[PDB]
């Protein structure tokens, strides 16, 4: 009943703030970085559709933001990412962020790749929403390069205007 | 089949009497599941000899439409065992390889992350381009999106294996090529990254009419960002063998593509984290530039009004002099190299 409000106020501002402004970030050490991972991972695995919606946009941040910090702590986030997978914890939006992992290729992509190709998208799907983003992540997986990322920027940009919406959507 | 739900019961509970049930599962499947791997997958948090013992069984059963799936898993175990269960593992993947496909892939980017040993991914290397016909393309997903610690392996097999990548003297490659010129920024055996992608970048990037313009554009913003970050690089023998390196191959290929596809290298110069200090990253990237006589009278009078028209429109009026350090060390027939007189300049 507040972590939404930790999230879209305190958490998600505070890893832009730091992991932003420069190629590397050591100004959050690495037990932070843990601590902040499992916060998220705590308000996705053990939901609300807006209370899931903030965990994703912060576990992007922080998989951007502090992705040299993470070091080796890929294949606990992989393990992490495919139980969210099985449980659908997301339901809605997930999706988006397997989408989101595809554009941006990141340190996760690789070893998330073939639970993607051979066994998520065997899977039928449910729903036509669910099944756009099931086809563009498809499209986006073979026969797509798009290098989009760029110093970071546009993706803390993409970030901040995500946390923008949500955060309007909220009270409304 | 009471056996299996003992292990089960056991591995909750927790070689004695697990052990003992994984002989008796091995001699009952080697005599002639789809229900046993369920435990076998378990088999892998169970261990933390023995570990040589647990895998038996799976080598038992592999000669033995899911075993797509089989190796990963297993390679996910060199991500949780102990150091010495390593080369079990790799010995299995290669003695039961013959039975064994992207994922491999994937593979490599735990196979290089955690096992410091070059044999261990050498030999995984190996045994996967017997199978394989294209093994150069994961190590190229390896390189351009993995972490780093996986970018130095990597890179070093991939030169080893493929001789011909290396000089006298596609999207993929690209992409690699500018994660580890990233690499090289990021550390601003740093140095021997930065070494191999200008190796690469000189072997396998020929500019060109054919060259898709955003791919050329994206490479030519990083050598531009890497040679900013090399100028500041401290002096070494190292330093000094890249230093002396770097105009032999930057600058010809810089030459190179100026001369077949000046519109990408007057664009990368463009002005286009605050934005003044954006334009003095820009600022500073150019008068690093100047040095190696890569701008000539055209780039200069293609590129400077828009920077001066930058710094008069999106600079505030703080007395620019944040500017003029940089300002004033480009605008200086002294100062630079370039054979511009007053009336070039």
């Amino acid at each position: 009943e507040r972590r939404e409000g930790m999230l879209l106020n305190l958490l998600i501002p505070f890893v832009l703030t730091v992991g932003s402004g420069s190629k590397d970030s050591p100004w959050l050490e690495q037990p932070e970085v843990q601590l902040l991972l499992q916060t998220v991972i705590n308000v996705l695995l053990p939901l609300a559709e807006s209370t899931s919606q903030a965990a994703y946009l912060a576990l992007k941040v922080i998989l951007v933001c502090f992705e040299r910090q993470l070091g080796s702590q890929w294949y606990w986030l992989s393990l992490q990412v495919k139980e969210m997978a099985l449980r659908k914890v997301g339901g809605l939006a997930l999706w988006d962020f397997l989408d989101f992992i595809v554009r941006t290729r990141i340190p996760i992509f690789v070893l998330l790749r073939p639970f993607i190709q051979c066994k998520l998208l065997a899977q039928p799907a449910e729903n036509h929403e669910e099944l756009s983003a099931r086809q563009h992540i498809s499209d986006q997986l073979e026969r797509r390069f798009i290098p989009r990322p760029l110093c970071k920027s546009s993706l803390i940009a993409e970030f901040n205007s995500e946390l923008k919406i949500l955060k309007e959507a909220v009270h409304s | 089949a009471s056996k299996i739900r003992y292990l089960q019961e056991y591995h909750n509970r927790v070689g004695t009497d697990i052990a003992n049930t994984l002989k008796y599962f091995s001699q009952t499947l080697l005599s002639v599941y789809q229900g046993l791997y369920v435990t076998l997958v378990t088999l892998l948090d169970l261990v933390p000899d023995l570990g040589q013992s647990i895998f038996y069984t799976t080598t038992c059963l592999l000669p033995f439409d899911v075993l797509s799936t089989l190796p990963y898993t297993m390679i996910s175990t060199l991500a949780t065992f102990p150091p010495f269960l390593h080369k079990d593992i790799i010995e299995y993947l290669s003695t039961s390889f013959l039975p064994m496909n992207l994922s491999a892939s994937s593979m490599l980017m735990i196979a290089m992350q955690y096992t410091s040993n070059p044999v261990y991914h050498c030999q995984l290397l190996e045994c996967l381009m017997k199978y394989k016909q294209e093994v150069w393309k994961d190590l190229l997903y390896v390189i351009a999106y993995g972490p780093s610690q996986v970018k130095p392996p990597a890179v070093q097999m991939l030169f080893h294996y493929w001789p011909n990548l290396k000089p006298p003297g596609l999207v993929c490659a690209v992409e690699a090529v500018i994660s580890l010129l990233k690499e090289a920024e990021f550390h601003a055996d740093q140095r021997l990254l930065s070494q191999f992608g200008i190796w690469f970048l000189v072997s396998l990037c020929t500019p060109s009419e054919n060259t898709p313009t955003e791919s050329l554009a994206r490479l030519v913003a990083m050598v531009f960002q890497w040679f900013h970050s090399t100028a500041y690089m401290m002096d070494d023998e190292v330093g000094s063998l890249v230093e002396k390196l770097k105009p032999q191959f930057v600058t010809k290929w810089l030459k190179t593509v100026c001369d077949v596809r000046f519109d990408v290298m007057v664009m990368c110069l463009l002005p286009k984290c605050s934005t003044v200090t954006q334009l003095k990253e820009g600022l500073n990237r150019i008068l690093c530039l100047i040095p190696y006589n890569v701008i000539s009278q055209s780039v200069w009078e293609c590129i400077m009004p828009e920077w001066l028209e930058a710094i008069r429109t999106e600079v505030p009026d703080n007395q620019l002099k944040e500017f003029r350090e940089v300002l004033s060390k480009m605008f200086d027939i002294e100062l630079c190299p370039l054979p511009f007189s007053m009336e070039e300049m």
